[PDB]
């Protein structure tokens, strides 16, 4: 390569962070609107920035899932570190579900109340940090913006997909995840 | 917690006293000494385990062994003939115990 | 002087000295023919400790405004008739010693005040 | 708290007290050995990256080969684990670093230093990423040339402890 | 003893954590069916694992008692760092209690769904970790056993007791509890 | 967020800058005395067992003496205290160890060397549990070993800074 | 000053902890009944010890006061730290609110159950903590009491304010607030 | 987790690799540059004060010279990046010094030694406070004369270094 | 050359050269008779500092694919009448002087060019 | 954030003058120094406090005293007739500062 | 002897010696005509490692009061025809190798007893 | 994993017969060498990749250079003559294995 003081040559590694696939969610990207939370192999979470809803409920009937107990638990938990993680999400209306057979899927609503303050860069800024690492790209937004992050988008679905390699725009890392395990009960409102 | 002493020891006139004091905290606490004659308050003789305070004659010099300590009485004169205490802390400290009293008798 | 068995003990050393920024002041006290007792001590910064036997019945305190030193005993009922001194112990100028210390001693003696105590 | 993770024995035959890793762990597919020099400052630095990653990566080799297959895939087990695996202040740095529009570190690629005729290296610290893509050397190599310079020195001080 | 190099003797040291029992909750196992928590002295919890169930009740009526507030805030304090603790607890049916006049008494019904994701192996990661250093005999389990962890037992009692000395199988420490204290919002779903 | 806790004065006679745990903290009834070239390093280390320990003791020797008896005995204080006493990732350092069925600590039991001229003893390690049991010394010899040399570096050092 | 071992003289520094202002809620203490805790400029909280309540509606009606979302978000989060963080607050009878227009206004009632395990000693505390290096002269205790604390007053109320130089007992410091936000989770009792 | 923030760069002339404190950070409205040999002591102190102040000061000089003007104040930044600037035990440490009516820092005034030939300083120790104000020199000159003790042993140490 | 009081100013120093990685490049003016005014600065990473008094209306950008720095200054209301020079500057070969740079200075400058405001 | 400079000095042919700059955030940041001919461009002639670049005559010379920097041209020429600017950065560093100038005539 | 198809292979080397603390001991086996197969380890703390193709019919085990090593084999289908063989290993004396080793060795041999499988 | 060997080697009474040995985690894992004769186990010949066990004659002498570990005969003698295997772990340690063998014959 080159040589620092005539004798140290700089030499690279890469990590290959899939092999840590079995104990860690893995967090990729594949373009500006769809992003991949794969856990193990077989299955994960689809996060997706559209203009087209798929839940137009207003109810999100998370005690009768839980009665049920058809869901997979290991999607369930990265959901609910998901949205405890939203600071001041004092918008209930903002957020449809619908958990039917086990099959999740969740829909929050950005253009809501649409610019600090608001529904959608509360939501954003746990969707940039789960998806660290590739998901700026999706954001309307240059640098040095740390609140009031806006995406063209109305709405990030979140849905249980298959395995699928995907990773395209950037590669899978458990750090997005890692790190949100920390900000579980930060920013949260009283009832 | 307590200290022993002997209530009394004697020595002739020229001759080396020995007094001791033993307890558990010793080993961690430092004793010291102090000598009483009557009708006044006592003095302070032997400074941590060894020391001796200025002021005090030559003849006083104290030692330890862990759990017990000493003072000793060099060529004791008619002047030294008092009541010695030592007093040491208790384990954890914050309580301060004197030992019973020697008579050291000049015979 | 005299004191009868209901009554409280004051006791000033102000004629020794006292209230001495830098030294852990104490209490000692010497029933008649017996050896010495420790009553209690107080460091610079007004921290306290008692004989744990003694503690309910006592106080020590430092009079700042006058830099005397005095120890209050309730109910000095008979028992308490001894000589009691104080001493000006160890000094202190760190801040670890300065509510507590592992140790301390009485170098120089307040003289001895005689307490009779009866009825 | 603080990390409290050990890494397990995998020393190189003439890396004694270092750790390897292993071709599936690298994008390379190749052995590298790291020795003692490099591998113990990850027991007293808070700050690296890289051995937050050797930790994360030798806590798999150890659960895989030590517990059971489970049914399904569960993360119960990282979820309890990581905070004595890794720094969590680390990501909130490079999480930071990215939004004051500081190059930061994404995890994914290091640099080190090897002697050319000792086989000696430095410890792996992370190339950064600014606007999109990797600085080039260019714009760090004086923290480069200070890296070798710290090599240089800890070499020396060895032959001096050697003077007794 | 040994000595090693010819002048280093070895030699041991235990420690007595019974005098911790003034500022912090001490866990002790007696057998394998009842492990105990103290709390100072007079006082403190017993956990036992049966197969005699105590309530029949399908309530747990909280709201009550904190309006009561005839309770020991000590104990109570510890039964909510337990089951605040319990990974995924989804199943509220399988949790009743009985709050009268002060009187502390939790069940959880271990048979309920009775080996991943299930009510069992969730109720007893936490009491490993709350009897931790003891309580591993009551498990039928071996080690490398991370989360399917089952016992033969089908309920899980916790209820106030009295202070005795019970540390039969192994020694009084406040180990267990503190190290739950970092769990409490670990793996809790959402609603 | 690191141990921030600091020991009281407890020295000994000939043990200064160390700590001497008395009797009521120990099961064998004694005085023990370690001196400032283990106990320093409490306030380094973030991995040892013993140190933890040490605070907790440490700890309620100075609420009990500094504060004023509760009415009813409540936890309020150690649940707000704890994290500035102890690392609780040990805690889970010795749960996972237990788990993946590798020895580990169950914070009863240390070992040391002690010199037999000089009186210096090592900063206590973890006596480690395994199966239901303590494992034998014929187990970990050579870390008993490892520990002695240690203390052999430490000591010429000691002469060494003497030479000046 | 004076010199130490003849060549070092003492000196000191103090830092002025106002410039933090743009990025931290500062808490001052301006007397016995009244501390105040400023956000950036223009707004912040006042926190005041009295015998006059000014709520009397043994209400709190959070989730109306979300739906509207016309209060202050900054402000809400520092009163969702200060309530989550009193340990074991099992008295909602104890806490009324108004919050009308976006006006924060929440009452705690001290002499309720008025001294250990008491209501008064759990709101204090976290009291005590907000407007910590200060706010213990309002406290009627000496020290060495870490729980059993308690006041004259009788009510502890938390209102929006405006900005004013209120510092007169003393300075403005961040500690209180970054102090509480690691107390958020801790003793919480269940349901 | 251990903080993980680094401080900007704010060397001064005859203090490089140190960090100066401009005049609106201080209440004597003076410019102060404290040297390497007492900055980088807040890269490995867990228990310092004074290095915790520091970096909360320097992360507001980056935020707001970094970050685009917010509408509204917000306190988003700092709940998400205080346990990556400060120890919060040592809040902690203090808290319970006080309840236990002993010596407390609450943040607001330092002390530190300078020599009178050479302007080297220590890194500022936190003057405390108890019964309502600061205590005086004479309560604790002992820890200033173990501070000067302690610069004079590093300065021999660099000479040492320097005889090679 | 010559611009009325609402037009942009723009100023390439194509001729000295510019956009040169590592270094902080710089635009200062000179009204006549008067000293020299820093207008603000780019680092190679492109980050930018401006007068404060001047920052709304200012510009300052690296065409990289052109090797071009330029100036754009909006609303040039007559006082802007100055001698404009760009300077080199530092360089950076570190990551902490990246985007941000405690310490500029301008060593070679680019000759000037007069820019006259008026109607 | 401003630098003082006084407006003008003259010194004879031969002899030294000196001109000065001062400022707050001077013990912090280096003062850089300029002369400007009429008609040209400034060119640099002291670098950080005092370096002299390279192609500068060594009768130019700077010094600093902490709030104070200063710029001395000894044996000055008839060549060294110019405006010299001091610069240095505000106390946090970001915004540059040029001082006034200083005509130095050379009588 | 001779074992049918279906059956397990039972062999325990207390002719040669086993389960003695320290150390890792190991069964290898040689097909007739072949090179030597490693079958799996246990340490002197019980934990064992297997060839992972033969793994799930293979049991290694100690007798500690005994003092005797055996391998169970299950499912013993004809291919199994080998002379199999102990061996000491290496020792461990340290926590870091109590369950697992990254290295062993097979230095002493336990002579070989061949097994025939047939039917 | 799999190491590779020659399959045969020949050398005549006398000559130096070396035996390889090659596979991808020797570079961290040690290679050890055993002779087997007909009729008998194999008995270790090499530890580690070049230490002599004691009872082994020093005509045996190991040695590596990366990836590939080799055993050298010198002065061959017909008592030589046997099967020689190489083994080593894969990079992950866990499982050893043994390479093919390597018949070395002294013709
Ligand atoms: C850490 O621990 C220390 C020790 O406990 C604690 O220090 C104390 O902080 C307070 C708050 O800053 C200091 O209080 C100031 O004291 C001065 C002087 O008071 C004496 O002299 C005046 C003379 O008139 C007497 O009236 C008075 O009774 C005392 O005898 C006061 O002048 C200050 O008041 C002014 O400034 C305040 C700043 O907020 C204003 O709020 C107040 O309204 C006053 O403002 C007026 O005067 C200003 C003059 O500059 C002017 O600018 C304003 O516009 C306006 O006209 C104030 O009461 C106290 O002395 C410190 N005690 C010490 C060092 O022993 C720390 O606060 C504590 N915590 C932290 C985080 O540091
Ligand atoms: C909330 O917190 C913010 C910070 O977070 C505070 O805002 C700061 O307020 C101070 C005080 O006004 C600003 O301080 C600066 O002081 C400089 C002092 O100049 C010195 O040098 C001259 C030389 O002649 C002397 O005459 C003088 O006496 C001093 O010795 C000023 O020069 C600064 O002026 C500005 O303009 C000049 C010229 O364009 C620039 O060079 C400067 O860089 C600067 O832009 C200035 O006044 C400080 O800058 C403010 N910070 C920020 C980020 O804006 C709030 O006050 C505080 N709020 C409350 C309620 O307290
Ligand atoms: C998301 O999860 C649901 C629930 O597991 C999947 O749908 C089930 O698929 C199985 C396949 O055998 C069917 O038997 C179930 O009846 C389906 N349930 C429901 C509610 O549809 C769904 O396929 C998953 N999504 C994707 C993309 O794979
Ligand atoms: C601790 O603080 C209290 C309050 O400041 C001090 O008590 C005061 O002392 C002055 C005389 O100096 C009296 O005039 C006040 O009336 C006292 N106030 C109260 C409430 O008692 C106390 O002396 C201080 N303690 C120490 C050791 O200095
Ligand atoms: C568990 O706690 C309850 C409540 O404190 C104890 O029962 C009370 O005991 C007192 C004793 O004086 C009686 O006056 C109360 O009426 C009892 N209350 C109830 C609800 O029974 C109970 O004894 C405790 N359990 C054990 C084993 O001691
Ligand atoms: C507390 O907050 C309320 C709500 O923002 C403030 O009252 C508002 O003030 C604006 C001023 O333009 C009015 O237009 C609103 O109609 C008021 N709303 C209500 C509910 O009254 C109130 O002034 C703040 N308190 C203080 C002391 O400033
Ligand atoms: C930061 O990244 C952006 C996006 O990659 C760069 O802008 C692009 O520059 C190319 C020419 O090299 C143009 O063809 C594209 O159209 C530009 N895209 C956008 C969105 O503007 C930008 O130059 C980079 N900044 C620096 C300093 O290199
Ligand atoms: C691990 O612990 C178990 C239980 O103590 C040991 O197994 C026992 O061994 C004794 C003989 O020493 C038998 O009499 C018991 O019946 C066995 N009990 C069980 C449940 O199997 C086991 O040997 C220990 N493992 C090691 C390597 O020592």
């Amino acid at each position: 390569t080159s040589l620092y003081k005539g004798v140290y040559e700089l030499q690279t590694l890469e990590l290959n962070m899939e092999t840590l696939n079995m104990t860690m969610p893995l967090s990729c990207t594949k373009n500006n609107s769809h992003h991949y939370i794969m856990v193990g192999n077989e299955t994960g979470l689809e996060l997706t920035l559209t203009n087209t809803s798929i839940i137009n409920h207003k109810f999100c009937n998370l005690s009768d899932a839980h009665k049920k107990n058809l869901y997979d638990h290991a999607l369930m938990s990265i959901i609910s570190t998901f949205h405890l993680s939203i600071p001041n999400f004092n918008q209930y209306e903002a957020m449809s579900c619908d958990f039917n057979g086990g099959k999740i899927s969740v829909q929050y609503n950005l253009s809501h109340s649409y610019h600090c303050g608001t529904v959608a860069n509360g939501v954003l800024q746990t969707f940039m940090r789960m998806a660290w690492g590739g998901s700026y790209i999706a954001l309307d937004s240059g640098c040095g913006n740390w609140d009031c992050i806006m995406t063209s988008y109305q709405y990030l679905i979140i849905q249980n997909t298959t395995w699928e390699d995907h990773c395209q725009f950037s590669r899978p890392s458990p750090i997005g995840y890692l790190g949100l395990l920390s900000q579980r009960t930060r920013d949260i409102y009283i009832s | 917690y307590e200290l022993t002493q002997p209530p009394s020891v004697s020595v002739s006139p020229g001759q080396t006293a020995r007094i001791t004091c033993s307890g558990d905290a010793l080993p961690k606490q430092y004793a010291y000494w102090y000598q009483q004659k009557p009708g006044q308050a006592p003095v302070m003789v032997i400074y941590k385990d060894s020391e001796r305070p200025s002021g005090i004659p030559e003849r006083f010099s104290g030692s330890n062994s862990g759990t017990t300590v000493t003072l000793t009485i060099s060529g004791v004169q008619a002047e030294d003939e008092a009541d010695y205490y030592c007093q040491s802390a208790d384990s954890d400290g914050t309580y301060r115990v004197f030992g019973g009293g020697t008579k050291v008798t000049v015979l | 002087g005299l004191l009868k068995p209901s009554e409280t003990l004051s006791l000033t050393c102000a004629v020794y000295g006292g209230s001495i920024s830098s030294y852990y002041w104490s209490w000692i006290r010497q029933p008649p023919g017996k050896g010495l007792e420790w009553i209690g001590e107080i460091s610079h910064s007004g921290s306290t400790n008692y004989n744990p036997s003694l503690k309910s019945r006592v106080t020590i305190s430092v009079d700042t405004s006058k830099n005397q030193l005095s120890l209050k005993l309730r109910s000095v009922t008979a028992a308490d008739t001894a000589v009691y001194y104080c001493a000006r112990g160890r000094d202190c100028r760190s801040v670890s010693c300065y509510v507590s210390s592992p140790e301390n001693w009485f170098d120089p003696w307040g003289q001895g005040t005689p307490i009779t105590v009866s009825s | 708290g603080t990390f409290t993770w050990t890494l397990s024995d995998s020393e190189g035959k003439d890396t004694p007290g270092g750790y390897c890793l292993t071709r599936w762990m690298l994008i390379e597919a190749e052995l590298k050995c790291f020795g003692n020099t490099a591998v113990a400052k990850c027991n007293e630095k808070h700050d690296e990256e890289f051995c937050d990653m050797l930790r994360l990566f030798d806590f798999n080799k150890q659960a895989i080969q030590r517990l059971k297959a489970p049914a399904q895939m569960s993360i119960q087990l990282i979820n309890k684990a990581v905070n004595a695996l890794i720094n969590d202040q680390l990501i909130m740095k490079n999480h930071l670093r990215d939004i004051m529009c500081i190059p930061y570190c994404n995890y994914s690629k290091y640099w080190y230093l090897n002697h050319t005729t000792t086989g000696r290296t430095s410890l792996p610290k992370c190339w950064l990423v600014s606007n999109g893509s990797y600085l080039n050397e260019t714009h760090f190599s004086d923290d480069i040339e200070q890296q070798a310079d710290n090599m240089i020195t800890e070499m020396l001080q060895k032959e001096y402890m050697e003077r007794q």
